[PDB]
């Protein structure tokens, strides 16, 4: 959603990692690590 | 029908004296034991109101002790009783100081001699004392400003003490207002003990806590660790012997002028 | 600083209390500005729950 | 939880268990929301219980 | 947590004091999950 | 239903029968309550020969049973009449307490000092009968099961053991039983929570007269209960009223806790003091 206003984001970039959070990998980096065998079982809560 | 209690008058009973004995007709009577003859200074609470130094949770420690029986019919020289079948229906008899109302639940109460002193048909020193069948609600309150006047009796040196006293012993219900030691030991053993006790054991169990209640309960020698504990839950124990009023009664319908009341007996 | 850490750790007991029925530690540590910004999150979190406070409140 | 009986919640429940503490205990399972807030106001109001 | 996502969601739905009494008295915690076209099903496992 | 006709399953013998003819009025459980039952469920014995085996389980186990009277006994047939709650019925005495006429009685699982034959062992199979104790046993029993897992928590190892056979010599009347030795379970620890509450609540409900009344009793008096308890102002008495109703909330859970069911209240008791009239379940 963000768009940050962005100035310059070669400065502004770790600025993030100042902080040293990071957001929860959202549906995609949590889908990949699903196999063949393993997306198609009742695990993956991701079927949706 | 029904079980039977014969009682041999061992004092003369007048025919007017048999007149108020066959006025209280649904009356309850406290029997000291189950059996079929009873003497007539067996029937009755007399033998329990009778001592220089008995308490009143004493002399409910005996009544609790003693059957609750119910007056069937007086024949001249014999007193007729049913021990109630649990579950029935009963006509007992208002002859405590609180009017009745439908759906209660009665308490047997000892007679309180505070502003209501009272006896019966009395020769040669008995009469027939008879229990307050009181309403259960009423019953805990009756036990409470007790022990209260009595965890206050020592301090009467203090009038805003004795002041708080004052107060105190007024008792006051539907159509009704009357005036009302070891119990009260209990009371504070339980009171001074657990204040001292809990703090080992709440620390530890506070960690895991599954109805998560142990939170703010925080928030609220092995020898003689255990000797506390022992002598905390039987003097719990002595507390709840004494608190627990065993309801009596469930007046369905009150007869008119509150003189009895059909009962469905419980307990 | 003592009486910050024991009214943290006061509150941190309490508030557990309220979330598990539904009606970090050293108070220096340079990790520990991460760990105010996910509990500060993590209160976010509960606040939105109970989403129902004066504004000199938010001004002291 | 503030007025001084809360909204008195009243329920007809049926169980297979006879026992008295046995059959509180399957109400401590569901009553800890009040039985938290029971805790609450024995040390919100000092006096007052 | 880990463990109950990685497999087996489920944790309980009794108390601590009604946990024991699974022990005492087994009980059909499990129902009939409505996914049943064949019938009744059974395993078990031994390590080798 | 009330009427149960047993079947008895088992090869019984002249010997076994005998015993239940003597013993005609005697407590027996039953989990299913049908008019036929067969003797695998009518007994106690079936569930004190599990393999975890503390009071701990037993106890909460048999407030699911539904206790029955033993009548009829001739052969084959055991007519158990279940008791209605409020009638007079006659109990024959399973346990050596002679139940002190006036009391109400309880259930204990089984003596559990070793494993009583309850009737004979029958094809490895006896019929084991409840214990029906006058409630003051019942509640100390449970008392020192909580007492003893209270004292497990503070102790290391070994002053648990040195002060369990302190408590574990119930010397009662005409009864000296023993503590199981004492197993730590999970229904105990559930119990034992809300009992260290109930202590908490009562410290916090102590309003400073039921604190101080023996501490300013002491200095009046002299008295046995008062001098044994030496080792172990406000105008508000309307308040006081709702504090000590509410500690009584407490010590009418707490003593419920560790008290049993209310059962057989005595009616009446033989001077064989054996068989005892006994009404209200």
């Amino acid at each position: 959603f963000v768009r940050e206003h962005m100035a310059h984001a070669t400065r502004r970039l770790v600025h993030f990692y100042q902080a040293r959070i990071d957001p929860p990998r959202t549906a995609n980096e949590a889908k990949h690590d699903f196999s063949t065998k393993e997306f198609a079982k009742v695990d993956n809560y991701l079927l949706f | 029908m029904e079980t039977t209690v014969l009682v041999t008058f061992e004092q003369r009973l007048t025919t007017g004296d048999v007149g108020k004995l066959s006025r209280l007709i649904g009356a309850v009577i406290p029997i000291p034991y189950r059996h079929h003859l009873l003497g007539s200074s067996q029937v009755g609470l007399d033998a329990v109101v009778k001592d220089k130094t008995r308490d009143y949770s004493r002399m409910r420690a005996r009544m609790r002790e003693m059957t609750l029986t119910i007056m069937r019919r007086v024949e001249g020289n014999q007193m007729i009783l049913g021990v109630p079948t649990h579950g029935q229906c009963y006509t007992i008899r208002n002859t405590g100081p609180v009017s009745w109302e439908k759906g209660d639940v009665l308490t047997t109460l000892p007679p309180v001699f505070s502003g209501e002193v009272t006896g019966l048909v009395s020769v040669s020193d008995w009469d027939l004392v008879l229990p307050w069948i009181v309403p259960m609600a009423l019953a805990t309150e009756i036990n409470q400003r007790m022990m209260m006047l009595a965890l206050l009796s020592l301090d009467r040196s203090h009038e805003e003490v004795r002041a708080a006293t004052a107060q105190l012993r007024v008792v006051r219900y539907r159509d009704a207002t009357l005036t009302l030691r070891n119990v009260c030991i209990s009371l504070s053993m339980i009171a001074n003990l657990s204040s001292e006790v809990t703090l080992a054991y709440v620390r530890k169990l506070a960690l895991e806590d599954s109805n998560m209640l142990l939170m703010k309960c925080q928030e609220i020698t092995p020898t003689e660790e255990l000797n506390k504990l022992t002598a905390l839950f039987v003097m719990i124990r002595q507390i709840t012997d004494v608190i627990s009023e065993q309801p009596a009664f469930l007046v369905c319908d009150v007869s008119p002028d509150d003189k009895s009341a059909l009962c469905i007996y419980k307990g | 600083h003592l009486p910050l850490l024991t009214r943290i750790r006061q509150d941190y007991d309490k508030l557990f209390g309220f979330v598990a029925a539904r009606p970090d530690d050293a108070v220096y540590g340079d990790d520990y500005v991460p760990r105010v910004d996910v509990f500060l999150r993590g209160l976010e979190d509960l606040a939105r729950c109970l989403c129902a406070m004066r504004a000199e409140e938010v001004n002291r | 939880n503030s007025d001084r009986q809360g909204r008195p919640s009243a329920f007809v429940v049926v169980s297979r268990i006879t026992h008295r503490h046995t059959l509180i205990n399957v109400l401590r399972y569901r009553f800890r929301v009040s039985r938290f807030h029971f805790l609450n106001n024995s040390i919100s109001g000092y006096g007052p219980s | 947590a880990w463990v109950r996502q990685a497999t087996g969601a489920r944790r309980t739905e009794v108390l601590d004091s009604e946990a024991i009494s699974i022990l005492t008295f087994g009980r059909k915690t499990d129902k009939g999950g409505p996914a049943l076209l064949h019938g009744q099903r059974a395993t078990c496992e031994v390590i080798l």
